[PDB]
């Protein structure tokens, strides 16, 4: 069977309603396939400094009469440098009317993000280990393995649909796929990592010249521009004329004039043929101020974020471990099926 | 933001 849940596209993430306990304490959470933990704000949670974390919804534990506390400490470190700390319990979780029972989440006291997360990749990157190397509590089931299990979903599969830049919403399903929001067919490429959603990209065409990759890339709802390795970035940063600027002490970031001629497109190939093409109005990010971002950042890591991903309908299965793509159609038509 |  299938769940549609609506994304609202808050700017630089996309989120969700999921609502928590007994009495449904409802959460606007990201949508976040770059990692696999599900963490609420706590409604008596710290928020960090200058950070408003108590205006997507809070979850109050002890109003829940089916929260369990697992007697185990929660923290995480994302890739911006952002922390959630809190303690792991189990509670009921529902999306879209849909219930699961005894799901395992954090209930978060203190965080530098603006909003919960669901965490939605493998289990196998769930954040259940300390400084010291050590495994704190072990890896779980998190929620599409439990849609899963308790008969909600067939396959540990969700189809995303982050839609057009300018769109309000999306649609991530769960467990089915829309077929009429792309062109050509779904091409099913292998993930490359037994922890993170990768898929191999060759190459990358940028202003007509062709730049060889052939590494892994992450498919991240939950990050908002493109990274890659320092040295590849700033050979397409010499083609797009991008500028790399000292941010902070240890930040780098590129920036780009917001006069640039973006009538052109960037195209990412993968295995089997494979290819989604995105304008190059994506590479142009307003900081509001007559400065821009450049759409393309350094880091070790390789990551197509949401100006990518608008451009592609991804079926991510991580039953199969395959994620399959196509360059996305924007329509309002639908033609959905359970997968 | 980068999300792990």
């Amino acid at each position: 069977d299938s769940i549609s849940l609506s994304l609202i596209n808050e700017g630089p993430s996309y989120a969700s309603k999921v609502s928590v306990g007994s009495n449904k304490q409802q959460q606007t959470v990201i949508i976040d396939t770059g990692s696999s933990d599900f963490w609420v704000v706590d409604s008596n949670a710290q928020c960090g400094k200058g950070v408003d974390c108590k205006s997507s919804g809070t979850f109050t534990p002890s109003s829940s009469s089916s929260y369990k506390n697992l007697g185990a400490a929660f923290t995480i470190r994302y890739g911006d440098g952002s922390t959630s700390q809190g303690t792991w319990g189990k509670d009921t979780v529902t999306i879209n009317g849909v219930s699961i029972t005894g799901q395992q989440i954090a209930d978060v006291t203190q965080t530098s993000v603006d909003q919960g997360i669901l965490g939605i990749g493998y289990t196998s990157n769930e954040a259940v280990y300390d400084t010291s190397g050590r495994q704190t509590t072990p890896n779980y089931d998190n929620v599409p393995v439990t849609l899963k299990k308790q008969g909600k979903i067939r396959t540990n599969a969700y189809s995303l649909y982050l839609n057009s830049p300018s769109a309000e919403t999306g649609t991530i399903i769960f467990g089915g796929v829309d077929n009429a929001k792309y062109s050509g067919k779904l091409v099913a490429e292998q993930v490359t990592s037994s922890q993170a959603l990768t898929i191999s990209l060759a190459s990358v065409n940028l202003k007509g010249s062709s730049f060889s990759f052939g590494d892994g890339a992450l498919l991240d709802s939950g990050t908002t521009l493109t990274y890659f390795p320092s040295d590849f970035a700033a050979q397409l940063a010499d083609k797009a004329g991008a500028r790399l600027v000292q941010v902070a002490r240890d930040q780098y970031l590129y920036f780009i004039d917001c006069n640039t001629d973006t009538s052109g497109t960037t195209v990412f190939n993968f295995g089997n043929g494979a290819k989604i093409t995105v304008p190059n109005t994506e590479y142009v990010y307003q900081n509001g101020d007559g400065t821009c971002l450049w759409g393309i950042q350094p880091s070790d890591d390789t990551i197509l974020g949401d100006n990518f991903l608008r451009h592609a309908y991804l079926l991510y299965n991580l039953d199969a471990n395959t994620i399959s793509i196509a360059q996305v159609k924007y329509t309002t038509d639908s033609s959905i099926s359970a997968v | 933001v980068v999300f792990a």
